């Protein structure tokens, strides 16, 4: 029921891709992620399917197909305390890409031309993981912004999460038109004895 | 600052003859990680850029003829020619690939007899 | 044509390719002897790596818009005078070891 978290009018930036906001509320779903992370201002052009760089190719890489939504909002007390805050990292340079959903907590040194670098660092060899800025007495595209993306698939495993939006109400005693769940007919509705299982 | 030192000052070789010329280096180029020599092979001709003949020892470089042979074991290296041509004649170099700072202990002139 | 003390500056472009390197490097060459390293570049974080002999007479800037390594010398001398050429360096050489100028240093 993603239908109360778009009206609240808390969030900086709402998007999607591919299925609409007003569309996903009736629609199952196999299994939806969490993928939770905080980057700077200008970063967040950047998550998108389709984008490069230096943040998408070395951090979180976005699938070609990726039919999900991009929930991000403004902070500046929830992760940027006072005199900077230097708790986040990220990986700036590295010997190669990421796949899409992929994860990597390793610490290995950047080789820049000659100098093979492993467990030295100095010359020709840089320390990739660097530290974001988070200020607040910097501008606002230094701001940070917990961006949180909700991942959907679809499987041949039955899914869990279902169930339609809001349809009109009910009436008894009358003839009438009805449809319940698609099943289109004409008749009298009333209370029944059936002892259904 | 390991100097490089490469020899002999001249090299007379006639055509169609396999030479061999040796640079030798104060410390061992093998990074213990990878056991693999560094070391750089270059060609000098005259009103030409400086041009890699040889990488790592162990590779040659693409279209490049395997008359160009080299071989380096720890600090000695030794890089040799075969059949060699009036183009071919250059001042041959040795480049230390091991670490910075970066010496260039080439220096061989190439010369017809 | 520099005088001795006068601030030079060189620039090189490679042409064919466009840039994939992650290195960059500048030669100088006195005729009649070997090639001498100067210094490295880095296309991101600056490499600002200089050989001690040639420390504190040569700075590198590196612009990405330009497209061409810049190289700045100072305190310049008739044994300066030589042949610098600029260079680069990927997995091997990739037509990146550039061509040379003539530098000539008198008042």
């Amino acid at each position: 029921d993603y239908s109360v978290l778009y009206n609240s009018a808390s969030f900086s930036t709402f998007k999607c891709y591919g299925v609409s906001p007003t569309k996903l509320n009736d629609l199952c779903f196999t299994n939806v992620y969490a993928d939770s992370f905080v980057i700077r201002g200008d970063e967040v052009r950047q998550i998108a399917p389709g984008q490069t760089g230096n943040i998408a190719d070395y951090n979180y890489k976005l699938p070609d197909d990726f039919t999900g939504c991009v929930i991000a909002w403004n902070s500046n007390n929830l992760d940027s305390k006072v005199g900077g805050n230097y708790n986040y990292l990220y990986r700036l340079f590295r010997k190669s890409n990421l796949k899409p959903f992929e994860r990597d907590i390793s610490t290995e040194i950047y080789q820049a031309g000659s100098t093979p670098c492993n467990g030295v660092k100095g010359f020709n060899c840089y320390f990739p993981l660097q530290s974001y800025g988070f200020q607040p007495t910097y501008g606002v595209g230094y701001q940070p912004y917990r961006v949180v993306v909700l991942s959907f698939e679809l499987l041949h495993a039955p899914a869990t999460v279902c169930g339609p939006k809001k349809s009109t109400n009910l009436v008894k005693n009358k003839c009438v038109n009805f449809n319940f769940n698609g099943l289109t007919g004409t008749g009298v509705l009333t209370e029944s004895n059936k002892k259904f299982l | 600052q390991i100097v490089l030192t490469q020899s002999p000052s001249s090299l007379a070789v006639s055509v169609g003859e396999k030479v061999t010329l040796s640079c030798k280096s104060s410390q061992s180029l093998l990074y213990s990680n990878n056991q693999k020599n560094y070391l750089a092979w270059y060609q000098q001709k005259s009103g030409r850029s400086p041009k890699l003949l040889l990488h790592w020892t162990s590779t040659r470089e693409s279209g490049v003829p395997d008359r160009f042979t080299g071989s380096g074991s720890g600090t000695d290296f030794t890089l040799t020619i075969s059949s060699v041509k009036a183009e071919d004649l250059a001042v041959y170099y040795c480049q230390q690939y091991y670490t910075y700072p970066w010496t260039f202990g080439g220096g061989t002139k190439l010369e017809i007899k | 044509l520099v005088n001795p003390g006068a601030s030079l500056k060189m620039s090189c472009k490679t042409s064919g390719y466009r840039f994939t390197s992650y290195i960059i490097h500048w030669v100088k060459q006195t005729p009649g002897q070997g090639l001498e390293w100067i210094g490295a570049i880095f296309p991101e974080n600056d490499d600002t790596s200089y050989s001690q002999k040639f420390k504190g007479k040569a700075t590198l800037t590196t612009d990405t818009s330009s497209s061409t390594a810049y190289m700045q010398l100072s305190s310049l001398t008739s044994e300066d005078s030589a042949v610098y050429y600029c260079a680069r360096d990927g997995e091997n050489v990739l037509d990146y070891w550039g061509q040379g100028t003539s530098v000539t240093v008198s008042s």
